[PDB]
């Protein structure tokens, strides 16, 4: 726990590195996590690092925040419902935050809870192809066949599925039409 | 001198209701230019001369807005926003130093009141505090150039008087989340600090992770194990 030194002593260029450590393997909290890399990019700003070497620091933590962003954009109510502590729940994964926006149970859910959803799939890190389906379909069955199209307007493409997703089919195939003239 | 006058001359824009934009506007402008100066009564002053209706009132004659009067608008309730701030902190801080069970019960509900009002500015809705929600209106690089100021001005002072309330009261582990708002991509608070400010921040928040681990927690206010 050097940080707290490191930052007594104006060592903030060490400052931010411990912090931005510490926040890596942080897994039981995430808002705990959430702090520490928030304190690490301080740090890291508040220092004397060269103007590309901070802008490169602050690049590469942009690039975690990105990720950070989804659990932090849980649904409230979704929240209220699993009856989870607003904050004090664990940094979850990619695979755990799919079941959550996909849940049934997010009644709320709308193209954007998918597409969170299916921009988590890059960062599973080795079934990926059954998911992306998995979470297609969920985003039909509430539009009870609007949003499917929305989320491909929105993605603006051969890696979605069309004969093999069915295995009523009118509709499909009309977007799977819509779909053949949007990527040509 | 110049001063003087444009704020003499707010009680005769406020004098006809078919001028309320004007009025609006004209009256943003001063306080824009007190507030750069930090003068916080100068401004309020010419605040309370703004008849407390004039949005409304702007509403009503159109019903149809232009860009520069809806910006007026928000910049309006900006600078309110701002100076409420303010005053609920004045008033908090009396409190803190009376000393005489209605008091305690009076004093939650003071430091209650001002954590909001700092974060209403902090993380004012659809932009932020003193950043247009509208691009299409008409070049103004003199108003342009003093918003951004006022961010670097206002912004940081605002930040200090918020981990003092929340340290001030033992609210510890808030005031390490204020590493989360201020470096926040979302609203991107920390570039309106300089680094002096941000060190001065850093060094706050440790006296405020010293007092969590004086209570058996880490220095986040987390439990161990």
């Amino acid at each position: 726990l050097s940080w707290l030194h490191e930052i007594n002593s104006q060592e903030l260029e060490k400052a931010h590195a411990t912090l931005l450590g510490l926040a890596n393997m942080e897994t039981r909290y995430f808002a705990k996590k959430k702090t520490l890399l928030g304190l690490s990019k301080l740090a890291a700003l508040a220092s004397d690092f060269s103007e590309d070497m901070l802008q490169e620091k602050i690049e590469e933590m942009a690039e975690q925040e990105r990720f950070l962003l989804h659990q932090e954009t849980l649904p409230e109510q979704l929240l209220a419902e699993k009856q989870l502590n607003l904050s004090a729940m664990p940094v979850l994964t990619a695979p755990q935050l799919i079941g959550l926006y996909i849940c049934e149970e997010n009644r709320r859910a709308n193209e954007y809870d998918f597409k969170k959803a299916l921009d988590l799939l890059e960062y599973i890190d080795e079934n990926i192809n059954d998911l992306k389906l998995e979470i297609l379909c969920k985003a039909l069955q509430r539009d009870n066949w609007v949003s499917k199209d929305s989320i491909f307007v929105k993605i603006l493409l051969p890696e979605v599925k069309d004969l093999l997703q069915a295995d009523f089919e009118f509709v499909l195939k009309a977007n799977y039409e819509y779909y053949v003239q949007g990527q040509i | 001198e110049e001063d003087r006058l444009k704020i003499d001359v707010i009680d005769w824009l406020v004098f006809d209701p078919a001028q309320r934009a004007e009025a609006l506007k004209q009256g943003n402008a001063i306080m824009r230019k007190f507030l750069a100066s930090k003068k916080h009564e100068a401004a309020k002053e010419v605040f309370v001369k703004i008849p407390q209706d004039s949005i409304a009132e702007i509403y009503n004659q159109c019903e149809e807005l232009p860009a520069e009067d809806d910006n007026a608008i928000r910049e309006h309730l900006c600078i309110r926003a701002y100076l409420e701030a303010h005053e609920t902190f004045n008033e908090w801080f009396k409190h803190m130093n009376s000393v005489p069970g209605s008091w305690k019960g009076h004093l939650d509900a003071l430091t209650a009141d001002v954590k909001e009002k700092m974060y209403n500015v902090l993380l004012f809705v659809d932009g932020g505090w003193m950043v247009d929600v509208r691009e299409d209106a008409k070049e103004d690089h003199e108003r342009t150039h003093q918003m951004v100021l006022l961010r670097k001005l206002c912004l940081p002072m605002l930040c200090f008087l918020l981990h003092t309330i929340l340290h001030s009261t033992g609210q510890y582990q808030e005031c390490l989340q204020l590493a989360d708002m201020v470096s926040s991509e979302r609203h991107k608070l920390y570039l309106v600090f300089s680094k002096e400010e941000l060190r001065k921040l850093l060094q706050k928040l440790r006296e405020s992770s010293l007092m969590l681990l004086d209570q058996g927690l880490d220095p986040l206010g987390y439990e161990i194990q």
